């Protein structure tokens, strides 16, 4: 069967559903999440990105800033400062905001802009 | 004007307790963790 | 590409000539109250008249 | 004389319950005209719709309507208003809607108008 | 001095056929001083009359003029006096107006306001801009009646409040230019059918698509 | 290069073409209330002269 | 009458007695003068009728 | 002249009746809307909450907000409370829970120092000559994570450190729609207490990169959600 | 002669304009005294500002007073009354105290007055 | 003129409890030496702008700059004009103190 991803920010559920695949990067590298899998507990990079793929639709892509993964026998539960989905991110000034200086802002600029598909 | 100035120089111009009891330490909610390992 | 571009200027020229037309219409019901107005200044001064 | 020494208790029971209802419902009309019969309470909601029940079926087809709808007009005994009134205040008459208590009798006329419309009990 | 202006007022009549049908219409005037409408000779003719038209200075400085307060102001004679044309399109106008007087503390909590309840609010600001109206200019009925059909069928929902009153006059200049036909058929049948509402609603369109708000924007739906 | 080249000129085809879209009625509304505007300039200049007709009669 | 608010909320009859009651410099002379010039119109039919 | 003095008195009680009944409604929408994003709050504190017991099963329980600091002399008090002024005794509540906390540290050795959210607390503390390290407005009726996290950054970074020993929050608990009650919480040091054992032959959780590390990451954003969930049950309350 | 047919478009409009804001300060009033400003809204506050700048303006140095203020009199044209009202019912003068409104005459008058005090317009 | 003496401001501490609002002299600054005239110009009205300013603005939350500094002065120049019983001012100490 699929796992259950649900994916709550810190005042709303972003999203919640069945997958077949979930990719994402912890502070330890890269990793991607199937069916079944050792309970785990990482905290998400500065810029994560999350891209969960169902089954009969299109890989869903998720800006996550301020993360943490927790995978358990049920399945995935991301946690989120804030998250914003890749049909609602604004590549100019995500872009254009990615070069500024203060840290917080530049890897969530890196996050909408790995979620749409550039960098 | 100036005899005026010049007196205002020579011109001699706390918490309150509130008496409010102690709250009872049983009251202070305590955020804990709570460690499901037994170490006590 | 080509349908937008086309479509442009038959937008464009569509509400230029409907623009046209309702301006025409304001130009007509304009006069139209002209004469209406002078014909109340006529009676008007006629009945000072009497 | 609505007084127990005169009317009764069971008469005067139902009449303050039918008042308690009523003053209940048009305290929560305010509420219900401005922000609307959705964001009350379900308790709420049961007894909003209750009283709307009772408020209708306080109407009656009156003699002095007979000339302009043929009706005949409707003399109710005060029993029989009594036990009508004490069923609607237990519920028994929740389902059915309101247009079924608009200008009606007794409890015979009630449940007629109500299977004309299809809803019994 | 109850018989003294009872004995008066009394001689307005409505005669019989069998007598010509001729009629007496009176129009007594009050001054009550500071509003006080239970003083003694106020009292009396509010007793002897059928209705009162209640004018009040607070109205009046609002620029509410004429200031009659709708509120108060009563007819016992009713809708046996009015064309069924106004009879029914105003109508949906006492309701309205009393909505939007219970409405109006939540005029700035709109944005708390459920949508029925805001619609209400805005209706009825329309409205009471609708019932403004100059000093020596009276208006015949069938003008009252289109005026009043833009306040209660929802046509002035699309036009600013504060452009209401220009509105109302030039759509009826408009209609005493060009449709004259509407007027007419309001006039000789006392009605409005259905036809010359369809009538009047698509000229209103037209009217709206060619009328130019105060604050820039077009005023169409 | 210029599989690249067709890529990037599908993107700013697209992205300019609903651009032109929506100037289309961005020109119109603006042509209209131009329209408009003009319209009530006129014939309230002919209320206006009327009015001053009717005074120095 | 001629006035929207009393021929919409207040209506009048022929043979009714309505009072038109306010403190001062309310209105209530300009209402009843437009009363009276609202019947110009009815007069020029020469209908004893209207 | 009497009478027209009553009369405008009974004109001027009644625009102040309907004001009041408006302001009544209004607070009955704004209190629907203040508990919907409470109860929409619940779940991410929920999680971490629970992701957080996981790592401390596993972790070296020796972080600066997790130990109890030996001679404590300060204490940081964060006294939340209102913008505007027509509630009831809502911040006179508050501040009678804060005068308590206040005599119940100063009968352990321990200064209090005020941190306040709201004007109200302002007034209140300024009319009495207190000295307050920092305060907040503007959003008391609709705070966001934002203001909760600046909150409790601050707090902890006092902590951390001119320097206090421990944190407290007094706040009001929303609860049953008919009982608002003040409340003081002692959100650091956290005290750490030993429940169960729940599993035995549990499926042991990988860690990345630690389990140290980790928690000691994931302690800050468990406090400054505390304080998000006290902020909006404050908000509640003070609808209510 | 108070009329649009008397004294002008302009002066009518402008002279209603200061009725009706001067009768919702007064209807204001009584709110503003028990329940404070700051719980109106932000339009009746800006009408309040522009109310009592309105009322504070009404008032004149006269010729006949110099014997109770010490200050010689004013004169003030019909057409400068105007203009100067409607630029305060419009919110031009929105940002001058309450005072430098208080015993002037024209423009020119509450000019003088608003930089004694700190302020331009 | 009058001197309209009221309850309520005597026992609120001024005294005399002169109503400063609608008390008034008719005859004005021809009672008056030129010092006192000129010190004392626009007294009256300064002390009723300031007590109607005192009444709208006693539940404000944050009033102007120029708001306070009429308030301030509002407050000293009525504690400036109490004075006990049987305690009479020349004229040129009189004319200091308005000075003042
Ligand atoms: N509908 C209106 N629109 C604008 N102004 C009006 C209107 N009706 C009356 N006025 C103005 O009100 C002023 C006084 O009104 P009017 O004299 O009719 O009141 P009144 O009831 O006769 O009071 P009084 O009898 O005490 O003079 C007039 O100068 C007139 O310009
Ligand atoms: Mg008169």
């Amino acid at each position: 069967a699929e796992l259950n991803v649900e994916i709550v920010a810190v005042d709303r559920n972003i999203w919640s559903g069945t997958a077949k695949f979930l990719f994402t990067r912890t502070t330890v590298g890269e990793i991607g999440i199937l069916p079944r899998h050792i309970p785990l507990v990482a905290q998400l990079v500065d810029d994560a990105m999350v891209r969960v793929e169902r089954e009969g639709e299109k890989d869903l892509r998720i800006a996550v800033d301020g993360g943490f993964l927790s995978v358990t026998e049920e399945g995935v539960s991301i946690l989120a400062e804030s998250a914003e989905f890749e049909s609602e991110i604004d590549e100019a000034a995500a872009k254009q905001d990615s070069e500024s200086d203060d840290p917080r802002i530049a890897a969530r600029g890196r996050a909408r802009l790995r979620a749409v598909g550039a960098i | 004007t100036e005899v005026i100035k010049n007196f205002k120089k020579g011109f001699a111009a706390v918490v309150p307790d509130e008496h409010v009891e102690a709250l009872d330490e049983d009251k202070l909610a305590k955020e804990a963790v709570k460690v499901k390992k037994p170490a006590p | 590409l080509a349908e937008a571009s086309q479509a442009h200027t038959k937008a464009l020229e569509d509400a230029k000539s409907e623009a046209h037309r309702v301006v025409e219409e304001a130009r007509t019901d304009a006069e139209r109250i002209a004469e209406q107005l002078e014909a109340q200044a006529d009676v008007e001064a006629e009945r000072i008249k009497m | 004389i609505l007084d127990p020494s005169v009317v009764g208790d069971e008469h005067y029971r139902v009449a303050q319950e039918v008042i308690r209802i009523l003053q209940r419902y048009k305290d929560l009309q305010d509420i219900i005209a401005i922000l609307g019969i959705d964001e009350l309470s379900e308790e709420d909601k049961q007894l909003v719709n209750r009283a709307r029940r009772i408020e209708r079926f306080l109407s009656q087809n009156m003699m002095a309507a007979e000339q302009f709808t043929g009706q005949p007009g409707s003399t109710v005994p005060v029993k029989e208003t009594i036990e009508a009134f004490d069923r609607l205040c237990k519920g028994d008459f929740d389902h059915v809607p309101e247009q079924a208590f608009f200008l009606i009798g007794g409890l015979d006329d009630l449940a007629k108008k109500a299977e004309s419309l299809g809803a019994k009990l | 001095v109850f018989y003294l202006h009872s004995r008066l007022l009394e001689r307005c009549a409505k005669l019989s056929d069998d007598l010509g049908g001729g009629s007496l219409t009176g129009l007594p005037i009050i001054e009550t001083k500071a509003n006080d409408i239970s003083a003694y000779i106020p009292t009396n003719v509010i007793s002897i009359t059928d209705g009162q038209c209640f004018l009040e200075t607070d109205l009046f400085n609002q620029g509410v003029r004429p200031a009659i307060n709708v509120g108060v102001s009563v007819s016992r004679v009713g809708g046996a006096a009015q064309i069924k044309a106004m009879k029914e399109v105003a109508g949906s106008l006492r309701l309205d107006l009393s909505q939007y007087r219970e409405l109006e503390a939540f005029a700035a909590f709109a944005s708390d306001l459920d949508a029925a309840s805001k619609a209400q609010l805005e209706r009825g600001a329309r409205l009471v801009e609708l019932l403004k109206q100059p000093q020596s200019q009276p208006m015949p009925v069938e003008e009252q009646v289109v005026s009043i059909f833009l306040g209660t069928g929802g046509h002035l929902d699309s036009v600013p409040v504060e452009d209401v009153r220009r509105f109302e006059t030039e759509l009826l200049d408009h209609m005493r230019a060009s449709e004259e036909e509407i007027l007419t058929e309001i006039r000789d049948s006392q009605k409005l059918t259905e036809e010359a509402a369809d009538k009047l609603t698509e000229v209103i369109k037209n009217f709206k698509k060619g009328f130019a708000a105060t604050g820039g924007g077009s005023v169409v739906p | 290069r210029e599989r690249d080249a067709m890529v990037a000129k599908t993107l700013a085809d697209n992205k300019k073409s609903d651009e032109q879209f929506a100037a289309a009625q961005a020109d119109y509304d603006e042509a209209m209330t131009e329209a408009r505007v003009q319209a009530s300039s006129l014939r309230d200049n002919a209320r206006a002269d009327g009015r001053k007709v009717i005074e120095d009669a | 009458t001629g006035i929207k608010a009393i021929d919409a909320m207040t209506p009048i009859g022929r043979g009714q007695r309505q009072l038109i009651i306010g403190d001062r410099k309310t209105g209530k002379t300009a209402v009843c003068v437009d009363t009276i010039l609202n019947q110009r119109q009815n007069w020029e039919s020469g209908d004893p009728k209207k | 002249a009497t009478l027209r003095e009553l009369r405008g008195r009974i004109r001027s009680a009644g625009s102040i009746k309907k004001i009041t009944k408006a302001q009544e409604l209004i607070a009955t929408s704004r209190i629907a809307r203040a508990q919907a994003r409470l109860e929409s709050a619940r779940p991410y504190a929920f999680e971490i909450t629970r992701m957080l017991t996981t790592l401390a099963a596993e972790a070296a329980l020796d972080h600066p907000l997790l130990v109890e600091r030996p001679e404590p002399k300060r204490a940081g008090v964060l006294v939340v409370s209102s913008d505007r002024g027509l509630c009831g005794a809502y911040n006179a509540n508050i501040f009678r829970r804060s005068e308590e906390l206040f005599s119940l540290l100063r009968e352990a050795g321990k200064q209090p120092v005020l941190y306040v959210v709201g004007r109200k607390a302002q007034n209140y503390y300024s009319f009495r000559n207190w000295n307050i390290t920092e305060s907040w407005m503007g959003f008391s009726e609709q705070p966001t994570y934002e203001n909760a996290a600046e909150i409790a950054s601050t707090l902890v970074d006092a902590f951390l450190l001119e320097g206090v020993d421990e944190l407290h929050i007094v706040y009001t608990e929303f609860k049953s729609m008919l009982s608002q009650s003040a409340e003081a919480h002692r959100i650091a040091p956290m005290v750490v207490e030993y429940v169960e054992e729940d599993i035995g032959p549990r499926t042991l959780y990988s860690f990345e990169p630690d389990a140290t590390m980790l928690f000691e990451s994931l302690l800050p954003r468990y406090l400054t959600t505390r304080v998000y969930a006290a902020l909006l049950e404050s908000a509640a309350s003070e609808l209510a």
